[PDB]
């Protein structure tokens, strides 16, 4: 049940304190103008001292040609739910986020962790994953599975064709 | 938590609340149902806070621009006037208060800013923004200030910005592109630059608010000011004979001021939804009721056809409509609350010379997207976040937290968003 | 370099002679009304006695709503090339077919063989394969590879966002 | 392989080829460029065969329905008449000969079938399909046959099919759906049923062809026949005074006959493309030239405005146009050649009672899709395939092949398709 369609490690030239502070107030910004509404639904410091943040993000896809016509028919905004945990002693910031908008159909899930750089506390390390789950089945499995579906289906039509042709053919003489 | 069998009515304290109170008295004398009119400080913010809990007034009065926010965050009831009633009011005003083809409030009157001047000091008012500094020098010489107006609300400065170029949201094909914000465009910068120059050149002062400027001009210490139909009544009783005229032109292009229709919405959390409709349709929106209000403070150009006729012989409504036509109507999109703070903070910074125009304005461009999901909560969201980012940094990360942060700003904010989610129908865990 | 998105074996209740004869005159038929033109480009009996047929099939996709408007703009017909070999002694009929229409972009390839039924010469056996090659790279690889592409790409925007926010944040005090 | 400095012109042998020949003589006398007019048997098939090689006539005459096939299989040149010339001819006829908004041939005349009857035997012709059997009995009694017409070409029987319902391709939104074929629909079956009944009831006979029926009716042995403007001339010289009128109605609905515009195309493999244009525009399509042809055999309703006027005083063109209006114009889609064989074979089967209507017609439905890729080659494709399926089964699988099969039918067929591919621009290995 595992298939991490991606995974990545990167480094910021900034101390975790400031990377984390900045991550809390990330939106809105010029590099992500599609993020139009961010709200903190709940926030708790837990028994162990870990700050928990649950945030909701609203995103408007950039298809500005028929948008006026389109939004009357249906909403143009996608929503992703987010869960972050800050440990201020061990200096880690986790962040697990799913889209809520089309999760019945598909479910992209991204996990991120910010800890200081083992070699230089001034730098910050960001490791990153992502799982696409098309139907709880990997993207690859699902996409191939479709090919089974229709390939064999069309195959099954061709065999009717043959029988019909043969029937006409057998009928000739 | 709203009581049944009364009515409570909020309207801003610069509006004609006593007049409106009188209209309630007639209502009480006829029905026996008590009416209470309030004018709470910072009402644009106060309504949302209380509305979210399920508290607040039965009826809320404000410029239509913030009603799209209010409605979509589940706070307003859909209004259901008869077809006959709608014919009674201009359809132009019904549109300002219509969101997703649902009517969300009753329009009351059309308002826009004009140039009010002192006819004893300025025989002929400047037609030109750029002529003012020159005039100030002459006027300072005779012991007076040329112009003074509210530099704290961005409404008053907006006309001068949207003059050479500058917009909230580009209007494309009958919809507003929320991704296109004309706060940071070329002329918007020149407009705002002009303003600040004027303070630097000693002509204005950044500190000036509404009251400061109302006082001075009505005292006769200044020649001009920029204000709305409401302000006329305090000028009248003062011994200054005044004119209202077009705003000076910037770059020989009209000064564009956003136009608002003062509308009246019915609280979603209100048992008295049918008393509120009768009071609004059968008492306020009549020649009688509207006069009462207008007598106390003028309404601008009423949306009631039958009283707008009896009124537009006023040479000041004339000048309001002139200026109203010269600018744009305000959007009632939810993103408006966001837009307003963005520019509000932009303007003062430039004015107090702390940030320069390009910086403050570039800032606004992006800050304009700082919407909440329940855009009625966008203001509460700002205050809670501004509180948390101070805490998180100063207290929590330094290991001095004593418990969950900014809990009281968070309390209400949470409720607004929660109500808004239901209205927007999002599904969460 | 192998990934047979599908594979199948089926049986006809008809003798290979007649299944093969009927396969030669398969089109046009009611079960495949999307096949509107079939032409034999070349046919040779080879030195070993094997009949070779190269056929071209034209197919019109069934999207009859805007077809009148659509065809003026561009052709609505897809083409598949076909190669068949008949051995009349060993009684086998192979058939390798590709689409020619969008092969630069993608290339579905189907292989079919008709021999008599080992247990009953009267019946005929049809085994069947199919290879999808999206870019000469399997469908699965290609489709996952896209996720790399954009996932990491969006990841790279988020890191700009962070820097910009941080720069503004660092600038405050 | 077409010679330069001559012209060679093909037109069907039922058309007025001598008349057309005379028009060439005037052309030769004026230019000195020789013109040769031929009438080759089965020309609808013969052109394609020769055109594919690069041989054939310079100019080809046929009903417009097969020209879309011809053109798209790379055999016809795009015609380029002046705007002034086009005004000379009806724009209705320019359309019949227009494919992918390119003109592919010159229209000459509009043709449709009518009822020709013997005025001495039928004082008043039956207006009703269903009245015929009853009439035949009376007529047989006086020693004659009521009706006789060409039962071999499906053109002649088509009107009776498309009467109660029945179509080649449904016409939807300005295009023909090639997937929708009305050969197997309910009324198409009833139409064809009626026909066969008539043979079974001894009234007609399945064997009757064109000549058989022309002979009998012009001999005075039969009262009616169904034919075109061309056939009138042989009736004239015979001592039978005749009328042309509307076709009998089936189920009280008009008999619908497909209409063709006899058009004239210029071979893609022709050096003489500008002689062919002058001959066609400046000699044939004139009052003079068209008369010459029409005198020899009538053209129906000419597409030249200036001669159609001088002609439509003819009470027979009148009746042609009546019937022409009562049916549909023929499609010039490439799928037409396919359609025609499908029905052609359908009809005889029913007629000779070998297949029954439902079988033969169901068969046609699908056989109508038996197009080649180069639809000009659809006929050659049939003959080669019909040859291979006989061989493959009888010879090759039985192990009696002596070499590659049906090599001569294959030879030409290959070339047509090859030319067609280039024109259609498909890429192969
Ligand atoms: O501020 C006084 C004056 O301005 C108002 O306009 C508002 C706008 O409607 C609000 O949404 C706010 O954030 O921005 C403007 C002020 O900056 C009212 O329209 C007007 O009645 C009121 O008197
Ligand atoms: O057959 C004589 C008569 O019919 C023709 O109509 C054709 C049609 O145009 C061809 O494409 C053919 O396959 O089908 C019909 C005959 O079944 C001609 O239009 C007409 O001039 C000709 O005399
Ligand atoms: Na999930
Ligand atoms: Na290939």
């Amino acid at each position: 049940d595992k298939m991490k369609i991606w995974t990545s490690e990167h480094v910021f030239d900034h101390p975790w304190e400031t990377v984390t502070t900045a991550a809390m107030q990330k939106y809105p910004n010029p590099m992500n103008p599609s993020v139009v509404g961010v709200d903190v639904l709940d926030r708790h410091i837990d028994p162990s001292g870990k700050l928990h943040s649950h945030r909701l993000l609203s995103t408007e896809w950039g298809l500005p040609s028929i948008v006026k016509s389109l939004i009357g028919a249906a909403r143009t905004k996608t929503y992703v739910q987010e869960h972050s945990v800050v440990d201020p002693v061990e200096k880690t910031m986790e962040l697990k986020s799913t889209n809520i908008s089309f999760t019945n159909m598909v479910s992209v899930d991204e996990r991120l962790i910010y800890k200081p750089h083992p070699q230089d506390p001034e730098k910050t390390v960001l490791t990153q994953e992502a799982i696409i789950t098309v139907k709880g089945v990997s993207l690859s499995s699902y996409l191939e599975g479709l090919m089974a579906s229709t390939i064999s289906s069309n195959a099954s039509k061709g065999r009717e064709a043959m029988e019909w042709v043969i029937h006409k053919l057998n009928a000739e003489i | 938590k709203i009581e049944e069998g009364k009515l409570v009515i909020w309207i801003n304290g610069d509006k004609g609340y006593n007049g409106l109170a009188e209209v309630g008295k007639k209502f009480e004398k006829d029905t026996g149902i008590k009416v209470t009119v309030e004018h709470p400080d910072k009402l644009e913010e106060k309504f949302p806070q209380v509305a979210a809990t399920g508290d607040g007034p039965d009826i809320i009065f404000w410029a239509h621009d913030r009603f799209g926010g209010y409605a979509q965050s589940g706070l307003l009831a859909e209004i259901t006037p008869a077809a006959a009633f709608q014919d009674k009011l201009y359809p132009f005003t019904w549109d300002a208060v219509r969101y997703n083809g649902k009517l969300i409030a009753y329009p009351i009157a059309v308002e826009a800013l004009s140039l009010i001047y002192n006819k004893d000091l300025l025989p002929n008012p400047p037609k030109t923004w750029e002529e003012i500094p020159a005039l100030d020098k002459e006027l300072k010489a005779k012991g007076k200030s040329a112009l003074m107006f509210n530099l704290q609300e961005p409404y008053f400065t907006w006309p001068l910005i949207a003059a050479d170029g500058g917009y909230a949201f580009k209007y494309a094909a009958g919809k507003y592109d929320i991704k296109d914000v004309g706060v940071d465009n070329a002329g918007a910068k020149a407009g705002l630059t002009f303003l600040v120059d004027l303070i630097k050149n000693k002509h204005m002062n950044a500190d000036t608010d509404y009251s400061i400027a109302e006082a001075a001009f009505n005292k006769g210490e200044t020649a001009m000011t920029i204000n709305g139909p409401w302000a006329w009544s305090n000028i009248d009783t003062s011994a200054v004979n005044y004119g209202v005229t077009v705003l000076p032109t910037f770059k020989g292009q009209p000064s564009k001021p956003f136009v608002g229709v003062l509308s009246a919405g019915i609280n979603a959390a209100s048992p008295n939804k049918e008393l509120a409709k009768e009071f609004l349709e059968n008492y306020l929106l009549t020649d009688e009721g509207l006069e009462a209000v207008n007598k106390d403070k003028p309404l601008g150009a009423v949306a009631l056809k039958s009283y707008e006729e009896e009124l537009a012989k006023d040479p000041r409504i004339a000048a309001t409509m002139e200026n109203a036509q010269k600018g744009e109507i305000m959007p009632n999109i939810p993103q408006m609350s966001a837009f307003w703070y963005a520019v509000r903070t932009a303007v003062i910074n430039a004015a107090s010379g702390r940030q320069t125009v390009d910086a403050a304005l570039a800032a606004a461009q992006t800050n304009a997207a700082a919407n909440s999901v329940g855009e009625a909560c966008t203001d509460m969201k700002r205050e809670y976040d501004q509180c948390f980012n101070r805490w998180f940094a100063e207290k929590f990360l330094k290991g001095d937290s004593s418990g969950d942060p900014c809990t009281d700003l968070f309390k209400r904010y949470q409720q607004c968003v929660q109500k808004a989610i239901k209205e927007k129908e999002i599904p969460i865990e």
